[PDB]
RNA sequence: GGCCGCUUAGCACAGUGGCAGUGCACCACUCUCGUAAAGUGGGGGUCGCGAGUUCGAUUCUCGCAGUGGCCUC
């Protein structure tokens, strides 16, 4: 066996960024997938029901309402995983590369793959700085694959900022036409 | 003792040019146009003054970073009516951004167009001794008390300088990081990969701190932390803005600060900050 | 009283006989972890002030107005 991208887990993962574009937090969203779940005989679309209960956990950027600036998505599905209970081998398919946060958490975690479908280049943590396989020991490292849907990853990120903010200083605000 | 973390960086060097000499000023006065047209300065080699006095008389450059071009040598001369000599220069080909004294140390041979860099606050005389106090006070005794075999031994705590450096919150005997697990000591103890980790580690003793603050994000204050902070704790320190961070005793194996990469420097990120070390 | 320095846009500070500048900023604009950040460009000035010198003075020359350091009372 091994692990590859399968679409619905993506479809999961970009369908986690809407609701959470409607609750108005940043739209990014991690799937975390059982280890031995992501292997090609689960790449095609059948048994939907199936592949969508054989995902583990789920997570949000939940910093708006928390008030955390340090919660991305990543933070919180592994806090879903730790609560439903480990060495976090589980793959995580996340729609943003993750921030230099989340690749050092994930690399210290021992975390066996983690894709993502855009590279978001201001805080990137397997774009412009590389925490992929940085670490020295002495055998710490995980990998990261290029991008699934960009197109939709940015799609939905941009939806953001179109709306304005509401908790923000009246001078500070942006009263964008 | 305060030593400023800074990104190293290499001295200038220098690269052939051609010159000359300008007797009246007039001349040169039309020739700052001339060259201007005729030979505009390449964007590498915009970082530099054409004006130029000789130390003995007026000398002026004429090519940057290689020699003259005939025409345009021709045309100067027949602007200035006259034959015109050259004598060899040297310009330099590395700029300086962050360090006034290295801006001056190539002067004597060439100002630099780009002026003299915006030299940060050298902090103050009575900060240092609200930051030894601050130290002799709580990061170091918790240091001293967290740490039996068991318990790592970092603490970080989050000062605020306004209200005379007291302690906003400071990391506690419960929020320390295991020796045994491995998940955590990846970071700040060498060779944690020899070991299997018995739990998941999401929070270090600096990102406990920067979480209990909620009740913008903590921009402005400041973190004194004891061993310095890992990649991790660097984006706690990036997202969730800080002025200043001021680590004791460097991480060699693994950090944010200082061996594995400088995250506060980086230039992509939005918020550019500082770090001091402080043994 | 004396002596030394200093005055430049809203602000803070360069700079020099011939173009009047640079950081913060009243503000505007561009984007992929709120865009409450960071990059980017525009406008903002009696260079005490007067007299003199110079084809030409913020600069040079003198005086005067102001502040600051030391000294004298
Ligand atoms: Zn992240
Ligand atoms: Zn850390």
């Amino acid at each position: 066996e091994s692990v590859v991208y399968c679409d619905v887990f993506m479809q999961a993962a970009l369908k986690e960024a809407t609701c959470a574009l409607e609750e108005g937090e940043v739209p990014v969203g991690c799937v975390l997938v059982k280890a031995d779940s992501s292997t090609a005989a689960q790449a095609q679309a059948g048994d939907d029901l199936a592949l969508q209960k054989l995902i583990v956990a789920r997570g949000r950027n939940a910093t708006n309402r928390k008030g955390h600036g340090l919660a991305h998505a990543e933070f919180v599905a592994v806090e879903e995983l730790l609560r439903q209970a480990d060495l976090a081998d589980y793959v995580l398919y996340v729609v943003v590369e993750p921030c230099i946060m989340c690749a050092a958490m994930l690399l210290y975690n021992r975390v066996r793959k983690v894709y993502f479908g855009c590279t978001n280049p201001r805080f990137g943590g397997n774009g412009t700085v590389l925490s992929v396989h940085n670490s020295y020991k002495g055998l710490i490292g995980y990998e990261s694959c290029g991008g699934y849907r960009a197109e939709e990853a940015v799609v939905l990120l941009q939806q953001f900022y179109r709306r304005e903010n509401t908790n923000a200083p009246l001078g500070k605000r942006k009263r964008k036409d | 003792s305060m030593e400023e973390v800074v990104v190293p960086e290499e001295p200038p060097k220098l690269v052939s040019a051609l010159a000359t000499y300008v007797q009246q000023e007039r001349l040169c006065t039309m020739f700052l146009s001339i060259a201007n047209k005729l030979l505009p300065l390449k964007p590498h080699a915009c970082h530099l003054k054409r004006i130029r006095r000789s130390s003995a008389v007026l000398e002026l450059l004429l090519s940057v970073g290689g020699p003259v071009d005939s025409s345009a040598l021709k045309e100067l001369e027949s602007a200035a009516d006259t034959t015109v000599a050259v004598h060899r220069v040297w310009v330099p080909d590395r700029a300086p951004r962050s360090s006034a004294e290295e801006w001056t140390k190539w002067c004597q041979i060439w100002p630099f167009a780009t002026p003299k860099p915006r030299v940060p606050t050298q902090l103050s005389e009575c900060e240092v001794g609200s930051i030894q106090r601050i130290f002799r006070t709580v990061v170091m005794p918790l240091a001293k008390r967290l740490r039996t075999d068991e318990t790592l031994g970092i603490a970080a705590v989050l000062v605020d300088p306004s209200d005379g450096y007291r302690v906003l919150v400071s990391s506690g005997e419960e929020h320390a990081l295991k020796r045994g697990n491995s998940a955590a000591c990846l970071g700040y103890v060498s060779n944690s990969g020899c070991r299997k980790s018995n739990r998941v580690v999401l929070d270090h003793p600096v990102t406990f701190v920067l979480k209990e603050v909620t009740r913008y994000l903590a921009n402005g204050m400041d973190m004194f932390v004891s061993h310095e902070p890992c990649v991790m704790c660097s984006m706690a320190l990036v997202h969730s803005r800080v002025r200043r961070v001021f680590y004791c005793f460097p991480n060699p194996v693994h950090g944010g600060l200082g061996s594995t990469v400088s995250i506060h420097a980086i230039q992509e990120l939005n918020h550019h900050f500082r770090v001091f070390r402080c043994d």
